[PDB]
């Protein structure tokens, strides 16, 4: 469906601190107990990383792909459902949609008439004394498609949770020669309201042959048809530079410690 | 259904303004032609879908439609020109004409 | 697309986007189903060495006359009305025989194809529109008529009828490349491993020449290969029996 | 040449039939349409029918359809129309004409045929 | 030589070998007149599917 909720509160554009994390491996090669030095489009160290919080507020504002982006979310109850990527989202081109739902993952890539607010939604308690996913509104309707992949089915959580956030989720988002590639990490937390300091390396998990342009991007969120309650999750997204690091393997082949060379 | 030509005959002297009308009682949709026949069994088509014409033939016929009225209209007389004129309602089956106008001397 | 039970007429011609998928056209060369193969592209044998961005398989009946108008640059009701290939078609056109599949007792008139039209359509264009034709000056202004024939006209298909009046299905493998990645490849041969020997080693790509071994090293179940300080490989996983 | 070759003129006794034909050229015959015209020595022109020669399907006006009957044959490339039960209604200049949708439309004509039934 | 090797109703004298088992070395000349064989099957005699 296609409708916009405007009942928020109008927050100032936040900015946060990464600490030395978006590394990852940057080819499917074993290396162990060395230093390898390479040059690809990296997160820089401590670089600013734009935040973004669902409370009360429920921030989700198109923004740019730039060549990659690293995405993070801190968070619980599982608010941060999927990404929407394109060029022009209003069908006038292929772009590509991620959504991670009640039942499946659905990967596919059509002209999309996307809505200018895109959610979906869940009844929380109801009837039944639990969660459930009640609305998909993202885009009017797709046409022409060319690639469709959804998981085989499972039944994952919707349940609202309280407390601190307890997952830190990961991703980097990268578009080369028609390969969109997509590397990832999750790691268990106890954190309030931040983007932890730490290091993490992020393993490839899928890699789409989609050929598309993209240049814009989004996330996708958990919500009579205005006033409702947002759940808490904090979101971050920084952009992939080209610079030369220095990745410590170790003796498992796992990316240990890594320095920005600049 | 067919459709009437105004006059059965009109006479002219050589460079005089000669105007032929095959008005309309039900629309035909713009769908007539026009055709010259010699009182020597010469026929040959003049005008069709109301404003088209100038193939093989002299390039001063005209036939613009003129709202509830078909026409024809020629920019000189000519020696072969004072022949009977005839309309073509093709625009439905059955087919039907005119009755003819003959273009004479004075 | 090639075991379908009901196949489109000709005027409607039914398209499927294969891609995503490993294309084993010697299964398809092989057959003994076939009566025609005509690629136009490449040699049909190569066809499992190549990679494409998308194969088009484009599907109808026609008449066991009208198949060889299918062919790129070709003259006739079928090539002109119907389905037209373009002068550089990069693909295939197979066919075969279905009379005994698409010959009802009494006749068989399921299957149309269009016997007239204002123009030429365009190279791969279909046309649905039953729009009545414009035969005649007069203008079609009803639904039947002398001069107001209906563009699409039904096939005899008969048992008894020859080599020429029975139906033949046709497939079209209309095979391309843009600057999208290659997802439609053909299946890579893969010879069995053998160990301790000398050997010439092609592992997804990569050449190389060297002793192999069973490996104690543990990679990530991301890694599919490995280097040495000198960037060298040095180790491998096999990607059928992942060691 | 897109000429019309018909037949010259002709007399029978009245309630007799008659043979007429119209062999045409510069043009593939099945490309275009077929029709008539019967025009009278004092009375207009009028339209008697017409054969599209690629179906073999026909069209009249009704007042000549109890009357006329057209054909062709493909391999002589010639248009034939005959007239059954001639009386004194029987007895003009006929005529042959082409037609199309794209443009070609009634443009040229045979040189019509002299039908007279009188004695 | 369009005006020395050209017929009207087509010069056929002209031939050129379209199917070979193999790539033809430097300078090497083929006679051979042998049926292609490219389905799986052989293929003897002098024609075949
Ligand atoms: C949701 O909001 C968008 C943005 O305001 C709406 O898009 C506008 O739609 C109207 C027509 O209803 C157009 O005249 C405007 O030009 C559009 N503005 C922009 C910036 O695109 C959209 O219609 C809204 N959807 C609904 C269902 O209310
Ligand atoms: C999550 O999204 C997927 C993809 O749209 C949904 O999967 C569909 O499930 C219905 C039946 O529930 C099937 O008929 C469709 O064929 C499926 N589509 C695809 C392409 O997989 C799934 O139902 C969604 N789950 C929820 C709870 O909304
Ligand atoms: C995406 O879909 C649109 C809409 O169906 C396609 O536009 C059609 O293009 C064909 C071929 O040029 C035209 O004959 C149709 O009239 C178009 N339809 C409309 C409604 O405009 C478009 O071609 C498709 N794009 C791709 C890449 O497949
Ligand atoms: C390499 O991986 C092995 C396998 O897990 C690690 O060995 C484990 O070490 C922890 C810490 O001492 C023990 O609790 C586990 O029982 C060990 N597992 C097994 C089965 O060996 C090893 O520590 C890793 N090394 C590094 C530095 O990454
Ligand atoms: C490819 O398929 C073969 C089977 O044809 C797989 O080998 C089987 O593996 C299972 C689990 O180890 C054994 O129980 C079977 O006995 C094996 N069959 C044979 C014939 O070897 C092989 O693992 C598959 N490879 C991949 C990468 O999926
Ligand atoms: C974040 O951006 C602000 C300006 O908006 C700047 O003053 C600050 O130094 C930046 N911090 C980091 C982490 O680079
Ligand atoms: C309760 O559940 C039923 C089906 O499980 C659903 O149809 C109904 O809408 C639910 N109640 C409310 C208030 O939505
Ligand atoms: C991608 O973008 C580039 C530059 O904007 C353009 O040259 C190319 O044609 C585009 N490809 C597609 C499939 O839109």
């Amino acid at each position: 469906q296609c409708v916009n909720l405007t009942t928020r509160t109008q927050l100032p554009p936040a900015y946060t601190n990464s600490f030395t994390r978006g590394v990852y491996y940057p080819d499917k090669v074993f290396r162990s107990s060395v230093l390898h030095s390479t040059q690809d489009l990296f997160l820089p160290f401590f670089s600013n990383v734009t935040w973004f919080h669902a409370i009360k507020r429920f921030d989700n504002p198109v923004l740019p792909f730039n060549d990659g982006v690293y995405f993070a979310s801190t968070e619980k109850s599982n608010i941060i459902r999927g990404w929407i990527f394109g060029t022009t989202l209003d069908s006038k081109t292929q772009s590509l949609l991620i959504v991670n739902n009640a039942t499946n993952v659905v990967i596919k890539v059509c002209e999309f008439q996307f809505c200018n607010d895109p959610f979906l939604g869940v009844y929380y308690h109801k009837n039944n004394k639990s969660w459930m996913e009640s609305e998909f509104r993202v885009y009017s309707s797709a046409n022409n498609c060319t690639f469709e992949y959804v998981s085989q089915p499972f039944l994952m959580d919707l349940e609202g949770k309280q407390g601190n956030f307890k997952n830190l989720r990961e991703f980097v988002f990268k578009n080369i020669d028609g390969y969109f590639k997509i590397y990832s990490k999750h790691t268990p937390i106890n954190l309030v309201r931040d983007l932890p300091q730490g290091f993490s390396a992020l393993e490839p998990l899928v890699d789409l042959p989609i050929g598309i342009n993209i240049t814009r991007f989004q996330t996708l969120l958990a919500l009579s048809s205005s006033g409702w309650t947002a759940g808490a999750a904090a979101y971050y997204v920084g952009y992939l530079q080209p610079r030369t690091f220095l990745l410590k393997y170790n003796e498992n082949g796992t990316i240990t410690d890594a320095v920005d060379c600049a | 259904i067919q459709m009437t030509q105004s006059p059965s005959s009109l006479s002219a002297s050589l460079g005089e303004r000669v105007s032929l009308i095959c008005r309309a009682s039900q629309e035909i949709s713009g769908y007539l032609s026009w055709l010259q026949q010699k009182p020597d069994g010469t026929i040959k088509r003049l005008i069709y879908a109301a404003s088209t014409l100038d193939s093989g033939v002299p390039k001063r016929f005209s036939g613009s439609r003129s709202g509830s009225e078909y026409s024809l209209t020629i920019s000189s007389p000519e020696s072969e020109d004072f022949a009977d004129y005839y309309c073509l309602q093709y625009a439905s089956y059955p087919w039907t004409f005119g009755g003819g106008t003959k273009l004479e001397i004075k | 697309v090639f075991n379908a039970t009901r196949f489109a007429s000709v005027y409607a011609w039914n398209r499927k986007r294969i891609s995503n998928c490993v294309a084993d056209y010697s299964v398809l060369y092989n057959s003994a189903s076939f009566s025609t193969f005509k690629c136009y592209g490449v040699s049909p044998t190569k066809l499992n060495d190549l990679c494409f961005t998308n194969v088009y398989a484009d599907s109808f009946v026609i008449r066991g006359d009208e198949v060889r108008q299918i062919a790129p640059g070709q003259t006739g009701k079928i090539a002109d009305y119907n389905y037209k290939l373009p002068d550089d078609f990069t693909g295939c056109v197979i066919a075969w025989n279905s009379n005994n599949l698409d010959s009802k007792v009494g006749g068989n008139y399921n299957y149309l194809y269009r016997l007239f039209r204002k123009s030429n359509l365009k190279p791969f264009e279909r046309d649905i529109s039953t729009e009545i034709y414009q035969a005649g000056s007069t203008p079609c202004n009803g639904v039947e008529g002398f001069n107001c024939y209906f563009p699409l006209q039904s096939y005899g298909f008969q048992p008894t009828n020859g080599v020429g009046y029975q139906p033949y299905r046709v497939v079209v493998l209309s095979f391309e490349l843009l600057h999208a990645p290659a997802t439609v490849c053909g299946p890579k041969k893969s010879t069995n491993l053998v160990k301790n020997k000398c050997v010439n080693f092609n592992f997804n790509g990569l050449t190389g020449t060297g002793v192999l071994t069973e490996s104690n090293k543990k990679f990530l179940p991301f890694q599919q290969f490995g280097r040495d300080i000198a960037d060298t490989t040095d180790a491998v996983r096999d990607p059928q029996t992942l060691e | 040449e897109v000429q019309l070759q018909q037949s010259g003129p002709e007399l029978v006794k009245p309630g007799a039939s008659v043979r007429i034909s119209c062999k045409t050229s510069g043009y593939t015959f099945t490309e275009y349409s077929m029709f008539w015209v019967k025009q009278s020595h004092g009375q207009s022109l009028e339209w008697i029918g017409g054969i599209n020669p690629n179906d073999d399907s026909t069209t009249y006006k009704q007042n000549f359809k109890g009357k006329a009957t057209l054909t062709v044959d493909k391999s002589s490339s010639t248009a034939f129309m005959e007239l059954r039960s001639l009386t004194s209604e029987d007895s003009a200049v006929y005529y042959c004409t082409r037609d199309r949708y794209d443009g070609r439309v009634v443009d040229f004509w045979g040189q019509g045929t002299t039908l007279t039934v009188s004695s």
